[PDB]
RNA sequence: AUAUACCGCCAUCUUCAGCAAACCCUGAUGAAGGCUACAAAGUAAGCGCAAGUACCCACGUAAAGACGUUAGGUCAAGGUGUAGCCC
C-alpha cells in the first residue's frame, strides 16, 4: 500500500516471494492458475521498492500471459 | 498412388531420421561370413517371415519409378552403382524391384 | 496432483526462553524432540 | 563488450613482443660463466640426449655451451615471466637437500610455490582425490634439479607431462631433457650455478608480477576517464 | 543383459 | 504357532540362499533360481478377505459431510475386488516381464562391439556426451590364491570415441563385470588420441605395421568403400569417424596388441600437409575421376624449393607379396571380396 | 567367529542405526535396553509373563503399522501403565496414523487388561549411523 | 530326504593382523606389480586390531577378534528353499 523504510521494504518482498510460490503451486494447478490482477501488481510492486528488480522484469510477462490489466504505479516505478 | 508422399510425412521422419530404411537391419545367420544370397522373398502367401527386410518391414514404402527418393537410398551416392542385396539386406525380390525402378 | 504433506516446524521454536516448563511436561512421558 | 578490451589490452598485449619484460638484461653469457654454469658431470656419466648441448670435453670433464644454455636460459626466463605475468601457479620442484632451504624460501619471496620434499605417488596424476575435486594444479613446474636423489628423473617430469604441464627445467650433463618443455643446459650441482638459477626465476616472476599492476592500474584509470 | 534394458511440493495441511 | 514366525526379510534371506559355501566359489550355479518378491507391493492397509470397509483407514472417514460407519463389502462386490487384486498382480508381472531387448554385439553371446554408453561425467561437471564407448573384450581372468584357491576377475577392454578423430582404449580389472565396465571407459576418455583423417573419411596413407606379432596392413581407400576390416577395427573405425578403409591382420590376432598396434599406426600418420612442409614442395592429387586435373591438397607453409624431387628410375620400397599377387590376378581367394552388410 | 546380531561389513553401501550397528556385548555400555519392567530385578516375580508381552507387541506393532516403523520398539512399564514408543515414517496419511492410534491403542488395553498408550514420533527417513 | 539350497547360532586358524571399496601409477595398456625416511608411486573411506568399557587400578582377567580357511557343525532349537508322505 505504501512506502517504508529499506529495512522492512526488504522484509515484505521475502514474504511476497512466497507468497508468489503459493500461488504457482496451488493445488488447484491441475487446472488453470487464477492470478489475480491487484496480486500481480502488489508482488511486482514490492519486488522494485526492495532492489529485485530482475525479478520484477521477469514477472511482466505474467501480465501479458494471464492478460492482466497492469497498475499506473507499477508502470512508474 | 503418390508414393513419394511417405518420405515427407512426420511418420517417416520419425522411424527413419535422415538415416536410409536400412540402416538399422541386421541378417540373422549362423557364422561370421553371411551367405551370399538373401532370402528369396520376405512375403510368402501373403504371411511375413520374423525379420522382414528393410523394404516388406514397412508396408508403406512403395518401390516406384516415381519415389526415387527412396531409391536414391539403394544407390551409392560416390559411385553410382545400385547396392548388392546383402549390403542393405533387402530380399531377392525387392532387389529385383528396386533395380528395376531404379532402371 | 496433492502436495504431500509438510511437517510442521518443532513448537520449540515458539517456546520462550522464560515460560512455564512445568506446563510443557506436566507429567512422565516419553521424549520428545519436537517439545524439548 | 568490454572483456574483448580487457584480454586484447592486458593478456594478448605482452604476447606480441619478443622480450616484453626485459629478461636478457638478467644474465650474460659472463654471468653465467663466473657462476660455473659450463661445469657438467664427468663423460662418463653423459645422458646421450644432452650431447646437443655439450660444447665438448676437458679432460673427461663435460663442458655446457653457455652460447646454447644462453638462448635456452632466455627462453625459459621469457616464458617464466609471461606465466607469472598470466597469474599462473609456478610451482619449484628439487630433490637436492644441499639447496632445499635455498628454493623454499625463493618461491615464498615471489610469491610462489615450492616441493623440495619426497614425492608421494600421484600428487599431481591423483590430485582431487589427494586435495580435493576443486583443486588447482600448477599452470608451470620449473625443475631445478630434475633427477631424484638416485641418480633417476624426478617422478614429477613424466606427470607434468601426463597432466598437460609446461616445465621449465635445469638439465645438467647426466639428465634428460626430452620431456623437459623448455630445458637450459646448465650446471645443476655447484652453489653459484643454483643460486644464480634462484635470483633469475626469482627476478623474472616478480618483475612480470608487477608488470601485471601496472597495466592494469594503468588501464583502469584511463577507463574511467 | 541383452534380454531386458533392466527396470515434489509440500505444504502444510493438504487435501 | 504366532510367536514361531519370522519377518520376510529373514524368510527371503534364508529362501534365497544367496550367503553359502554355494556362493561363495559360486559352487552352485543358478538356471533355476529363487527370485525375491516383495509381497507387501500391491497390499493396502485395512484389506482383507472379509471385506470389512474400515472408515478412516481403507474408505474416506466422511461421506458427504457425516462420518460413515463399519460396513462390509457383499459376496459378489468381494469376489470382484480379489479378482481385480489377481489381474493386477499379473499385469504387473507382465510389466516385468516386457524389457526392452538390447541389440546383440558381433555375436549373440559375445560382448564384443557393443555400446556402454557415454563416460560418467567427472566430479568437476565435466560431461563426455559426445563420445560413446564400445568393447572389444571381455575375459574371464582365474588368479590361483594363497589361501583361497582359484578366484574370479573380469578383465575387460572397452574403446571410447567421439567419432571426430578422437579416440582412446583403456583395459578394465574387477571382482565385478560392471565396475570393470565402469573403470575402462572411464580411464579410455582420459588417454584420447586424435587421429588424423583424410577428407574426414579415410587415413592419409597406407599404414603397414607390426606390433609385437600381430600386423597390421591399411590401405587408403575413396568414399563408399567402406570399413572392410576385422570387425574390431570397424568397431574402433566407427569411433574415430573413419568411413572407408581396407585392413588385414595376421599373424597373432590378440585384441589388446591389435587395439594398440592400431592406434600406434594411425596415430603416426604423416598429413598432407606434414608432407609439403618436411619436403618443401607442393602436394599435387591426381584422381582419375577428374582426368589429368592436378588437384593441389597441400602447400607448403615456408618457401617453396626450386629444385625437383630426384626421379629414381626405380624405387628400392618394399612390397607386399599379397599386394603385388592381387593386382596380378594370381591371388584366388574364396573369401576375398565377399558381399557384406554395409558397415 | 560371532554372529549374534552383528550386521556383518559389506562395500559400504549398507545403511544401519545406531541399534543394529551394537553388537550385544555393547548392550549397557553403548546402548540401552528396547524394554524396561520390574521383572528382571532381584527378588520380582512375573519375568517370563513380561517377556512373552513383548514379543507379542512387537510383532503386533510390526504388523499393524506394516512398512510404518523405522526403528524398534521402546516399552516402558509403570505401575499397570504401558507405553508404547514408536519411531515410524511419514508415508502414511495422518488419519491413518489416528486410526491404528485409537484401533492399537483399545485393542491391546482389552488384550492384556492395563491401559495402553502409544507413542509416535515421526522421521523423514530411517535414521542412519553408519554405511558398513 | 537334502547342513552339498539356507536363515538363525557357532567351531577353527585367532595364543592371528590383516581385509578392503574408490582412485592413481609401472610393465609397450601381457598374465602381473606398486617399498626404500639422507625415501625411489602410491593415496586410501570403511572393517578388524588398537582405543574405550566390565571386574579390584592405568595391571591382569574377561569381553572383543575383521575378511578368508575347513561345501567344518547343526533341517532333531525354531524357521525355511527343493523333493517326498496324506487310511
Ligand atoms: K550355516
Ligand atoms: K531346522
Ligand atoms: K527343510
Ligand atoms: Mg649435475
Ligand atoms: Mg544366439
Ligand atoms: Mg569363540
Ligand atoms: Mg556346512
Ligand atoms: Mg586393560
Ligand atoms: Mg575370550
Ligand atoms: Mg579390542
Ligand atoms: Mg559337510
Ligand atoms: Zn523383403
Amino acid at each position: 500500500r505504501d512506502k517504508h523504510p529499506p529495512e522492512l521494504q526488504v522484509a515484505f518482498a521475502d514474504c511476497a516471494a512466497d507468497i508468489k510460490s503459493a500461488y504457482e503451486s496451488q493445488p488447484i494447478r491441475q487446472t488453470a492458475q487464477d492470478w489475480p490482477a491487484t496480486s500481480l501488481n502488489c508482488i511486482a510492486i514490492l519486488f522494485l521498492r526492495a532492489g529485485r528488480t530482475q525479478e520484477a522484469w521477469k514477472m511482466l510477462g505474467l501480465f501479458r500471459k494471464h492478460n492482466k490489466i497492469p497498475r499506473s504505479e507499477l508502470l512508474n516505478e | 498412388d503418390e508414393p513419394w508422399k511417405y518420405l515427407e510425412s512426420e511418420e517417416y521422419q520419425e522411424r527413419y531420421g535422415s538415416r536410409p530404411v536400412w540402416a538399422d537391419y541386421r541378417r540373422n545367420h549362423k557364422g561370421g561370413v553371411p551367405p551370399q544370397r538373401t532370402r528369396k522373398t520376405c512375403i510368402r502367401r501373403n504371411k511375413v517371415v520374423g525379420n522382414p527386410c528393410p523394404i516388406c518391414r514397412d508396408h508403406k514404402l512403395h518401390v516406384d519409378f516415381r519415389n526415387v527418393k527412396l531409391l536414391e537410398q539403394f544407390v551409392c551416392a560416390h559411385t553410382g552403382i545400385i547396392f548388392y542385396a546383402p549390403y542393405t539386406g533387402v530380399c531377392v525380390k525387392q532387389h529385383k524391384r528396386l533395380t528395376q525402378a531404379i532402371q | 496432483r496433492p502436495p504431500r504433506r509438510k511437517a510442521l516446524p518443532p513448537r520449540t521454536e515458539k517456546m520462550a526462553v522464560d515460560q512455564d516448563w512445568p506446563s510443557v511436561y506436566p507429567v512422565a512421558a516419553p521424549f520428545k524432540p519436537s517439545a524439548v | 563488450e568490454d572483456s574483448t578490451d580487457f584480454n586484447d589490452k592486458i593478456l594478448n598485449e605482452p604476447l606480441k613482443h619478443s622480450d616484453f619484460f626485459n629478461v636478457k638484461e638478467l644474465f650474460s653469457v659472463r654471468s653465467l660463466f663466473d657462476a660455473r654454469v659450463h661445469l657438467g658431470h664427468k663423460a662418463g656419466c653423459r645422458h646421450r640426449f644432452m650431447e646437443p648441448y655439450i660444447f665438448g670435453s676437458r679432460l673427461d670433464h663435460d663442458i655446457i655451451d653457455l652460447e646454447q644454455t644462453a638462448t635456452h636460459l632466455q627462453l625459459a626466463l621469457n616464458f617464466t615471466a609471461h606465466m607469472a605475468y598470466r597469474k599462473g601457479i609456478i610451482l619449484f620442484i628439487s630433490r637436492n637437500r644441499q639447496f632445499s632451504y635455498l628454493i623454499e624460501n625463493m618461491a615464498r619471496d615471489c610469491g610462489e610455490y615450492a616441493h623440495t620434499r619426497y614425492f608421494r605417488g600421484g600428487m599431481l596424476t591423483n590430485a582431487r582425490l589427494l586435495f580435493g575435486p576443486t583443486v588447482r594444479l600448477p599452470d608451470l613446474i620449473i625443475f631445478l634439479h630434475t633427477l631424484n636423489n638416485i641418480f633417476e628423473p624426478h617422478v614429477a617430469v613424466r606427470d607434468a607431462a601426463k597432466m598437460n604441464i609446461p616445465t621449465v627445467g635445469i638439465v645438467d650433463t647426466n639428465c634428460n631433457p626430452c620431456l623437459i618443455t623448455y630445458p637450459v643446459p646448465g650446471n645443476d650441482d655447484s652453489p653459484l650455478a643454483v643460486h644464480l638459477y634462484c635470483r633469475l626465476f626469482q627476478t623474472a616472476i616478480t618483475r612480470a608480477k608487477e608488470k601485471r599492476q601496472q597495466v592494469e592500474a594503468l588501464y583502469r584509470l584511463q577507463g574511467q576517464k | 543383459y541383452l534380454s531386458g534394458e533392466e527396470v515434489e511440493y509440500e505444504c502444510y495441511a493438504p487435501d | 504357532s504366532f510367536f514361531t514366525k519370522l519377518t520376510a526379510d529373514e524368510l527371503w534371506k534364508g529362501a534365497l540362499a544367496e550367503t553359502g559355501a554355494g556362493a561363495k566359489k559360486g559352487r552352485g550355479k543358478r538356471t533355476k533360481k529363487k527370485k525375491r518378491k516383495d509381497l507387501n507391493r500391491g497390499q493396502i492397509i485395512g484389506e482383507g478377505r472379509y471385506g470389512f470397509l474400515w472408515p478412516g483407514l481403507n474408505v474416506p472417514l466422511m461421506k458427504n459431510g457425516a462420518v460413515q460407519t463399519i460396513a462390509q463389502r457383499s459376496k459378489e462386490e468381494q469376489e470382484k475386488v480379489e479378482a481385480d487384486m489377481i489381474q493386477q498382480r499379473e499385469e504387473w508381472d507382465r510389466k516385468k516381464k516386457m524389457k526392452v531387448k538390447r541389440e546383440r554385439g558381433w555375436s549373440g553371446n559375445s560382448w564384443g562391439g557393443i555400446s556402454l554408453g557415454p563416460p560418467d561425467p567427472g566430479p568437476c561437471g565435466e560431461t563426455y556426451e559426445d563420445f560413446d564407448t564400445r568393447i572389444l573384450e571381455v575375459r574371464n581372468v582365474f588368479t590361483m590364491t594363497a589361501k583361497e584357491g582359484r578366484k574370479k576377475s573380469i578383465r575387460v577392454l572397452v574403446a571410447v570415441g567421439n567419432g571426430k578423430g578422437a579416440a582412446g582404449f583403456s583395459i578394465g580389472k574387477a571382482t565385478d563385470r560392471m565396475d570393470a565396465f565402469r573403470k575402462a571407459k572411464n580411464r579410455a576418455v582420459h588417454h584420447l588420441h586424435y587421429i588424423e583423417r583424410y577428407e574426414d573419411h579415410t587415413i592419409f596413407h597406407d599404414i603397414s605395421l607390426r606390433f609385437k606379432r600381430t600386423h597390421i596392413k591399411m590401405k587408403k581407400q575413396p568414399k563408399g568403400y567402406g570399413l572392410r576390416c576385422h570387425r574390431a577395427i570397424i568397431t574402433i573405425c566407427r569411433l574415430i569417424g573413419i568411413k572407408d578403409m581396407y585392413a588385414k591382420v595376421s599373424g597373432s590376432i590378440n585384441m589388446l596388441s591389435l587395439t594398440q598396434g592400431l592406434f600406434r599406426g594411425l596415430s603416426r600418420q604423416e598429413t598432407h600437409q606434414q608432407l609439403a612442409d618436411k619436403k618443401g614442395l607442393h602436394v599435387v592429387e591426381i584422381r582419375e575421376e577428374c582426368g589429368p586435373l592436378p588437384i593441389v591438397v597441400a602447400s607448403p607453409r615456408g618457401p617453396l624449393r626450386k629444385d625437383p624431387e630426384p626421379e629414381d628410375e626405380v624405387p628400392d620400397v618394399k612390397l607386399d607379396w599379397e599386394d603385388v599377387k592381387t593386382a596380378q590376378g594370381m591371388k584366388r581367394s574364396v573369401w576375398s571380396n565377399l558381399k557384406r552388410a554395409a558397415t | 567367529k560371532n554372529r549374534a546380531a552383528r550386521v556383518r561389513v559389506s562395500k559400504g553401501d549398507k545403511p544401519v542405526t545406531y541399534e543394529e550397528a551394537h553388537a550385544p556385548h555393547y548392550i549397557a555400555h553403548r546402548k540401552g535396553w528396547l524394554s524396561l519392567h520390574t521383572g528382571n530385578l532381584d527378588g520380582e516375580d512375573h519375568a517370563a509373563e513380561r517377556t512373552v508381552e513383548d514379543v507379542f507387541l512387537r510383532k503386533f506393532m510390526w504388523g499393524t503399522f506394516p512398512g510404518c516403523l523405522a526403528d524398534q520398539l521402546v516399552l516402558k512399564r509403570r505401575g499397570n501403565q504401558l507405553e508404547i514408543c514408536a519411531v515410524v515414517l511419514r508415508q502414511l496419511s495422518p488419519h491413518k496414523y489416528y486410526f491404528l492410534v485409537g484401533y492399537s491403542e483399545t485393542l491391546l488395553s482389552y488384550f492384556y487388561k492395563c491401559p495402553v498408550r502409544l507413542h509416535l514420533q515421526t522421521v523423514p527417513s530411517k535414521v542412519v549411523y553408519k554405511y558398513l
